[PDB]
């Protein structure tokens, strides 16, 4: 009857701090729970043994503790490597539930978004498919959903979100969204416009060109 | 034949003379103890006491397959009991308990309330009695041993006779009639009444002193079968001998006059003579030892001469007994007596002696030839021959000659001498007269149709021994035909010059002014008598022989010497009685046929090797001259500063003894255990057979250099360009291999015992260093039966034991016992090295032929009759024989074979006071292998806090390591590699097998790959299991899977009540799953064949049972651990009256009874209160009634766990039953047969 | 210890099924060595939950997956993934792993895997040079449209008058619903862009692109 969650999912603070992550259990369990460290693109590997005895050779950054129901993971050295997904998992047979995954988000620099209009290519017309990609430059935070309106109707959920490293110089991500839509609705409107709406812009702008 | 024979013990006040404690004079007065017996059951009517009874031993003659019962009544003030020899009994009178601290098992021995019978009920059977080839009737003896001081003040020995029947058929009516000979020692200084002292110690024979001892009888020449038995438990000895006839057995003639201070002999005498016989003692004071006895007469019933005339003469001959002078060398205090003083006379001693001389010139003293003086003449004659000897005395003092062994002497001319002398005892010899003696050999010189090849007799004078020994009168007698010239036989003639008359003339001949000695000093009398060996010392006696001659070796000795002498020839092993042995002691009046072969020469300095002689500078050198890969052996020496104890005994004693090692470097000693307990504080035990040399590179580390002697150094004439001696004296850190090749002739016949035992010593310091501890035994076998590299033979178990005396003065380490950082302390007694009844290790197989090598050396007071109590051992003389007569002798070592059918602890006897007072009991234990049962921990009898270890962690218990237990916690996890868990057994019982299983945690099948068992007895003497041979270190393989259960047995069992196991090799985690399997020395906890359902159902009875139309729930059906429908037992109703009777047919003592529940319907059952009864005739009811309420034990924890009603206290009587009171749901009981058939 | 090596194929195609297996080198395993799991960042271990627990059972709370028949037993671990229907459900960074029992060097070795995507229709590339007016928007987002390239091993080439460094990396971008996101955007001056058009030299023979010059 073990049902555990994981809190929080993202964080960011100053330097020289010391915090602790924990998971709420259901009832009496043992100290031997799992902790795999998975940086964004590395195989999840354990660094603390049984969470009760710290493995020899492991640096002093990781120090697990706790038993019965509560467990405490104390940090001794702070690095911006906070991008690491943990999982509170017990070793037992009876139905158990582990954590949800803690993937932190990278902060950036406040800049006015840069407008970009990429007109659709003729290959979409000549191939009978519709793949219109309109990527936004200088956008923040990661919770930024590109809005497509058809006849003044909102379209939410159709755009997936990408999570990757912050670019050191460009501060952008790899966005590749392809709207799977029928040809009838694509060809119903002769000119498609990609309008940019954020706090700093009030009204959309639509201007014509040559196809 | 049931023998109703009774015994009693009383104290009397008698002097054995008729018909505040101070000496009184003539015949004095004292109080003497004697046994009295009443044949009838009146205890008041006694047949009159004859004046010849005294302390004569009450015989108990028995017959095979016949029961004998003996009782005793207490008329004394202190409890006593009777101790048996060579008879199997049941400890009821052994009198020597051990470390139990328990209730009265056999603690009635020193508890004799007024009255009581305490019958013993002996049993004689085929093994207890003789066989057909055995002697017609053997003998035993019995003596009390529960009381030490009282017995040393009483000395009331008894005798036994056990053999087959024969009084039913036509037998000679000469047996029984109650004849037996004993000896006793009198003292009452520490009696119950008791009383500076002026009270010496004397002995008595058959309870009569001063002429009051009859018994000397003569009758017709009948083959009477009478044995003589004697023993000594006190220091000092006295001379005792017999004159009548020698001891002759079967068809081998032995003329041995064996009358020793201690003797347990089974033989017969031949009463040929009609008249009186005499026993004489070699004591001048006639007040001491006056057992002279006159004659009592009754009737028991109703090859050709040839010319060998030779002339025998007598003359004096002066000899300088020390031709070589070594005075300037004052290296070992020898020259203290070499300087003239109060008693320095010289070396020229004149006395008329006796020896042959061919011619009759007699004008002046001529010089005879060297190496042919001091000896007597050789005499050869035949039966009924005539021969004349010329006899002459140089001095006016008369000497006389009287032959021995020759009885046919008749008076010349007339039958009666008219003179005032009517016997041949005192016949004057004029100094120059001529007189001859008429001799005639008897007719038993040549048997029927078997003329013997040659035989051994010898004679001398036996008329004036008080004076004859002062004149040195000895004459050899060679009596046989060609099958000699060289006659240089060694002799012991000690010169008693104080009795010699010529000393009074020497007084003025040597000392002009005797005012400085006064002639009344006893020290000059003591010094005057000097010890000589055949009259030649200081490299003056030699001998030499070679091979392929028709001649035999002959050696003789005359004189009791007042002590024992040990002389032999190292290198050459003479054949004594078809047994090859090196070191033979010298006992007076002995002669045998022997031949020694010349195989290897060799010069090594040695002496006569006596305890008190060889100090005069005598060598007696022989100088015979001429006319597969081996097993590495090592000998070491180390000193262990170990005082024996402080309680019931800073002073510290370091002992250095011979050991065995592995290599030159002192890194690994190859420490072993179990089967090699032989070491103790003794030498190493070497197993060798043939063709392998001993390249022992002896070198000490210790602290000082010493030497080692192989005692069998067999080298050729090495060290050429001059025969220089061996320096020896192995210094530390040197290389010197003492190595020699074993001989093939030192192995007996295959029909004989194949393996023979000798010993080795260090020749340099027998009393300085060897008595400090460096003594080592050895063993040599023949053939090849110890197959493979390490010899798993399991045929015979082999140990050895040794006795000696240890003193602090013998050791070098007196003054530095302080670690260098009244007078009772002077008297120490050595018993195998350790004392206080705590020398275990003699473990042996219960039922198998087992060979023993008796061994003993040292001083006089280290040889005495010793045997394992309650056993029967014998030696085969080319046929199957059975006699239990073999004791300790110096150097004479042979092998014995025995097998004990019984079990239990036994005790080493002590027949000498000075060692029984030291507290010696080197007892031993025997086991039975059939046991298989957990002994306290798998079933949880042990308590919690009695197990302790290092560190403890919450929610982890290692006790759960019992059998067939798993689930979550089944071990104890610990990061440190090894571990240790101590469990006490609460008692030292036998341990046979060890079992283990694997556990499961997470997803792994945990177990222990390998481990070693280690144990101890008190946590201070740690030792492990190093038996089974096959390598010094052996690794115990563990389990191969989770469900692997195996069975293994230890050939040498483990003796310990504590045990600690150290799992060195562990599977990932420190798995702890231990299950002890054990047993007791009784081995009485198995079914008595009742597992067979084919056994009769009428053999088990009861009051009533489940009886109805469906009466198939028989009480015997409810058998432990059986699958079946409704397989339980229910009584007729819910009544306590029902018991569970069984077939008894014998009286037994209860040890344990188990009861189980039934597995039907899945319902827990349990019993709180119950009772156990006991009856013998169905009338009385007596149980273990203690401290108010009868002792009750609680079991039946659930419906499935069985409980065993182990009844430790004796619930006697021939009826044991149970009655369940408490019950759950319905009565359903399951049982099982337990116990054994014995007692 | 014992190394684990894969023996099988991972490319899926509707119409046929293959067999998947993972084999060790030394059979130091017990009768309970069977589990399956793959990657799901910020989520469960399949996509919201674990494939299986209970030691040797294919069941967590519902939807008993007994269809995962097991061939052979004891010292070998294997189970077949139904590629006919799961498809995108069987795309991740695969690992062949098992919780070891000795725990002396590394308690859990892990697999490596590779980038895997669904099999779509024929791909091609056809870029058009953005007009100078588009570049006059105060930004220049040059991104080569890399999507479902075949064969999988491909190298991205950059040639814009300057050889940039550190932007041509290999980030482990999470898989989309049948597509792998991948984009390299680097800021370059407008003058260097007009020297020559940037051409994505993909290894595709039938691809053809025309050049449109605008002044
Ligand atoms: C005559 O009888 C008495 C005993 O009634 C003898 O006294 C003891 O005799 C033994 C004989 O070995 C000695 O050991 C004791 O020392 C004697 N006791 C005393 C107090 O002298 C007595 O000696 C006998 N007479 C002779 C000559 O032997
Ligand atoms: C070699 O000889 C020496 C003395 O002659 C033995 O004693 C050793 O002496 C050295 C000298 O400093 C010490 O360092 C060692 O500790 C001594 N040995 C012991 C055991 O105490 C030495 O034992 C001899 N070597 C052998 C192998 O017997």
């Amino acid at each position: 009857d073990i049902q555990m969650t994981q809190s929080p999912s993202s964080l960011s603070a100053s330097v020289g701090d010391t915090v602790t992550i924990a998971c709420r259990a259901s009832r009496d369990i043992r100290n031997d729970l799992a902790w795999y460290q998975q940086k964004p693109g590395k195989a999840p590997k354990l660094l603390i043994y049984a969470t009760s005895r710290l493995q020899s050779g492991v640096p002093s950054r990781f120090s697990g503790s706790g038993s019965f129901t509560d467990f405490t993971l104390t940090i001794n050295s702070l690095q911006p490597d906070d991008s690491a997904t943990y999982y509170c998992l017990q070793d037992s047979d009876y139905p158990l539930t582990f954590g949800g995954g803690t993937k932190v988000d990278i902060k950036g620099t406040v800049a006015a978004p840069s407008v970009f209009i990429f007109p659709p290519s003729d290959e979409q017309l000549k191939s009978g498919t519709a793949s219109v990609v309109c990527l936004l430059n200088n956008f923040y935070p990661r919770e930024a959903k590109v809005q497509w309106k058809v006849d003044n109707a909102l379209q939410s959920g159709n755009s997936q979100e990408s999570v990757t490293e912050q670019d050191s110089k460009d501060s952008t991500y790899s966005l590749s969204s392809t709207l799977t839509l029928s040809k009838a609705d694509y060809e119903k409107h002769k000119v498609y416009a990609c309008e940019v709406t954020h706090q700093g812009l009030s009204s959309p702008v639509t201007k014509s060109f040559n196809r | 034949a049931i023998r109703r024979y009774y015994l009693g013990a009383v104290e009397l006040s008698w002097d054995y003379r008729q018909s505040g404690a101070l000496p009184l004079g003539p015949s004095v007065l004292y109080k003497k103890t004697v046994f009295v017996e009443f044949t009838d059951q009146l205890f008041s009517v006694a047949r009159p006491r004859p004046p010849w009874m005294g302390l004569l031993g009450p015989t108990i003659q028995a017959e095979v397959y016949d029961t004998v019962v003996v009782t005793l009544k207490n008329m004394a003030s202190h409890p006593v009991s009777l101790h048996a020899v060579g008879v199997s009994f049941w400890k009821s009178s052994e009198g020597a308990e051990y470390e139990d601290h328990t209730s009265q098992r056999e603690k009635e021995d020193d508890k004799v309330l007024p009255g009581k019978s305490q019958t013993y009920v002996w049993q004689v059977l085929k093994e207890n009695g003789p066989t057909a080839s055995d002697p017609p009737c053997l003998t035993y003896s019995y003596l009390s041993h529960v009381d030490l001081v009282k017995d040393l003040n009483s000395g009331l020995i008894g005798a036994l006779l056990v053999c087959r029947e024969g009084s039913l058929t036509r037998e000679r009516t000469q047996n029984l009639h109650e004849f037996v000979l004993l000896f006793a020692v009198f003292d009452e200084g520490k009696s119950w009444h008791s009383a500076a002292r002026a009270q010496p110690a004397m002995h008595t024979v058959n309870g009569y002193v001063n002429r009051s001892l009859p018994g000397l009888i003569g009758c017709h020449k009948k083959s009477v079968y009478w044995h003589v038995i004697g023993m000594g438990t006190s220091p000092e000895v006295h001379s005792i001998f017999l004159e009548g006839h020698t001891f002759l057995v079967r068809h081998h003639r032995q003329a041995s006059l064996e009358i020793s201070p201690l003797t347990f002999l089974t033989a017969q005498t031949f009463l040929m003579d009609l008249g009186q016989f005499l026993l004489f003692c070699h004591i001048s004071s006639h007040h001491h030892g006056g057992m002279e006895a006159h004659v009592r007469v009754e009737s028991c019933a109703e090859k050709h001469p040839k010319t060998w005339v030779h002339y025998i003469a007598a003359e004096e001959e002066d000899w300088d007994y020390a031709p070589l002078v070594l005075a300037p060398d004052d290296r070992s205090y020898k020259s203290q007596y070499l300087n003239n003083g109060p008693q320095r006379i010289g070396r020229k001693y004149k006395k008329v002696r006796f020896m042959a001389y061919t011619d009759e010139t007699f004008k002046t003293r001529e010089a005879i030839q060297h190496e042919s003086g001091i000896l007597g003449p050789l005499l050869y004659g035949e039966v009924g021959d005539t021969l004349l000897i010329i006899f002459k005395n140089q001095a006016s003092r008369p000497y006389n000659i009287y032959p021995h062994g020759i009885t046919d002497v008749r008076p010349l001319y007339s039958r009666r001498l008219p003179k005032g002398v009517k016997h041949l005892k005192d016949f004057p010899i004029l100094p120059g007269e001529i007189f001859k003696y008429k001799w005639t050999v008897t007719v038993e010189d040549g048997p029927t149709k078997s003329d013997p090849r040659c035989l051994t007799r010898y004679y001398s004078s036996f008329v004036n021994m008080e004076r004859d020994l002062a004149s040195g009168l000895i004459g050899p007698l060679l009596i046989c035909y060609k099958e000699s010239d060289k006659r240089n036989v060694i002799l012991f003639s000690v010169f008693d010059e104080n009795r010699s008359w010529y000393l009074t003339e020497n007084i003025q001949r040597f000392l002009p002014n005797p005012a400085g000695v006064q002639l009344e000093d006893p020290e000059f009398q003591a010094s005057n008598i000097m010890h000589s060996i055949n009259g030649y010392v200081f490299d003056s006696l030699q001998l030499s022989v070679c091979l392929h001659e028709v001649a035999y070796w002959y050696i003789l000795s005359i004189g009791a010497q007042t002590d024992f002498l040990s002389v032999f020839f190292s290198g050459y092993t003479f054949k004594h009685k078809m047994v090859y042995e090196d070191t033979l002691t010298l006992f007076p009046f002995s002669g045998e046929t022997v031949f020694m072969s010349m195989e290897n020469p060799g010069l090594w300095i040695l002496g006569c090797h006596n305890s008190d002689f060889r100090n005069r500078g005598m060598t007696a050198l022989l100088k015979v001259s001429s006319c597969k890969r081996t097993r590495h052996y090592f000998i070491a020496a180390v000193e262990q500063l170990w005082d024996y104890g402080m309680s019931e005994s800073v002073p510290r004693f370091k002992k250095v003894v011979f050991r065995e090692f592995a290599d030159g470097s002192f890194t690994q000693p190859s420490y072993r255990g179990e089967l090699n307990k032989h070491l103790g504080l003794l030498g190493p035990y070497i197993r060798a057979e043939v063709e392998d040399n001993i390249m022992v590179t002896f070198k000490n580390q210790a602290s000082r250099p010493y030497s080692f002697y192989s005692s069998l150094i067999s080298y050729p004439d090495d060290q050429e360009q001059g025969a220089e001696p061996r320096h020896n004296f192995v210094q530390p850190n040197e290389t010197r291999t003492y190595f020699w090749k074993v001989q093939h002739h030192m192995a007996p016949t295959e029909d004989e015992f194949d393996c023979k035992a000798w010993a080795y010593f260090s020749d340099v310091d027998l009393e300085k260093d060897v008595h400090s501890g460096l003594i080592g035994p050895l063993l040599i076998c023949r053939a090849n039966t110890l197959n493979a590299a390490h010899g798993r033979q399991v045929t015979v178990q082999e140990f050895a034991l040794f006795f000696t005396i240890f003193d602090e003065t013998k050791s070098w380490y007196f003054t530095e016992n302080v670690e260098r950082n009244l007078k009772e302390n002077y008297r120490f007694h050595a018993i195998n090295g350790y004392v206080m009844d705590t020398l275990p290790g003699l473990v042996m197989a219960q039922n198998q032929r087992i060979r023993w090598y008796l061994l003993s050396m040292g001083s006089n007071e280290n040889i005495h009759s010793i045997h394992f109590s309650g056993h029967v051992f014998s030696v085969r003389k080319k046929e199957e024989y059975k006699m239990a007569v073999y004791n300790l002798y110096p150097g004479v070592f042979e092998t014995v074979e025995m097998l004990p059918s019984k079990v239990g602890i036994w005790r080493i006897e002590c027949l000498i006071g000075e060692h029984l007072q030291a507290g010696m009991s080197t007892t031993f234990l025997v086991y039975s292998k059939k046991c298989q049962t957990p002994l306290g921990m798998a079933s949880g009898h042990i308590r919690d806090f009695q197990i302790t270890a290092s560190g403890q962690y919450g929610q982890w218990a290692p006790k759960l390591a019992r059998l067939h237990y798993s689930g979550s916690i089944n071990a104890w996890s610990t990061k440190e590699p090894f571990s240790w868990i101590k469990v006490d057994l609460l008692a030292p019982m036998i341990i046979h097998g060890i079992k283990t299983q694997g556990a499961r945690q997470k997803f792994s099948s945990l177990y222990i790959s390998q481990f070693i068992i280690m144990y101890s007895l008190d946590g201070k003497k740690w030792q492990t299991y190093r038996g089974n041979s096959t390598g010094t270190l052996m690794v115990f393989f563990g389990n191969v899977d989770s469900s692997g259960i195996k069975h293994n047995i230890f050939n040498p069992p483990i003796i310990a009540r504590y045990i600690r196991l150290h799992p060195t090799h562990y599977s990932i985690r420190s798995t702890l799953r231990m299950e002890l399997m054990g047993c007791d020395l009784n081995s009485c906890s198995m079914p008595l064949g009742m597992e067979s359902k084919a056994i009769s159902d009428a053999q088990i009875t009861a009051s009533s049972y489940f009886t109805n139309m469906f009466a198939t729930w028989s009480p015997s059906k409810a058998r432990l651990h059986l699958q079946g429908r409704s397989n339980a037992w229910r009584p007729q109703v819910n009544n306590p009256k029902e018991w569970l009777q069984v077939d008894f047919q014998k009286t037994m003592k209860v040890t344990g009874v188990t009861t189980q529940g039934v597995k039907s319907l899945l319902t827990s059952m349990y019993v709180k209160e119950f009772l156990i009864s006991s009856s013998q005739d169905g009338h009385q009811w007596t149980l273990f009634f203690q401290n108010g309420k009868v002792k009750v034990f609680q079991g039946n924890q659930d419906s499935f766990t069985p409980v065993v009603n182990s009844l430790d206290p004796p619930l006697l009587t021939r009826y044991l039953r149970i009655h369940p009171q408490s019950w759950v749901h319905q009565i359903a009981l399951r049982m099982e047969v337990l116990g054994c058939e014995a007692q | 210890e014992v190394q684990l090596v894969e023996s099988g194929g991972g490319v899926v195609q509707p119409g046929r099924s293959l067999r998947l297996s993972c084999v060790d080198s030394g059979l130091t395993f017990s009768s309970y060595g069977m589990h399956w799991v793959r990657q799901a960042p910020g989520a469960g271990l399949e996509w919201v939950a674990v494939i299986s627990y209970d030691g040797n059972d294919k069941y967590y709370a519902d939807s008993v997956k007994g269809r995962f028949a097991i061939s052979r037993d004891n010292a070998k671990n294997t189970l077949y993934l139904q590629m006919n229907s799961l498809t995108i459900e069987d795309t991740a960074v695969y690992y062949c792993a098992k919780d070891l029992i000795e725990s002396n060097i590394a308690e859990a070795f892990w697999g490596q895997g590779t980038l895997v995507t669904v099999s779509s229709k024929g791909p091609s590339v056809f870029p058009l040079a953005p007009c100078s007016r588009s570049t006059s928007e105060s930004t220049a987002a040059l991104g080569c449209l890399v999507k479902d390239y075949f064969p999988e091993p491909v190298t991205v080439s950059w040639n814009s008058g300057a050889l940039t460094s550190g932007v041509h990396t290999f980030p482990a971008v999470l898989q989309s619903s049948g597509l792998y996101s991948l984009s390299s955007v680097v800021t370059v001056p407008s003058s260097s862009l007009g020297t020559a058009t940037y051409t994505c030299n993909v290894d595709h023979k039938p691809s053809n692109t025309k050049v449109d010059k605008r002044v």
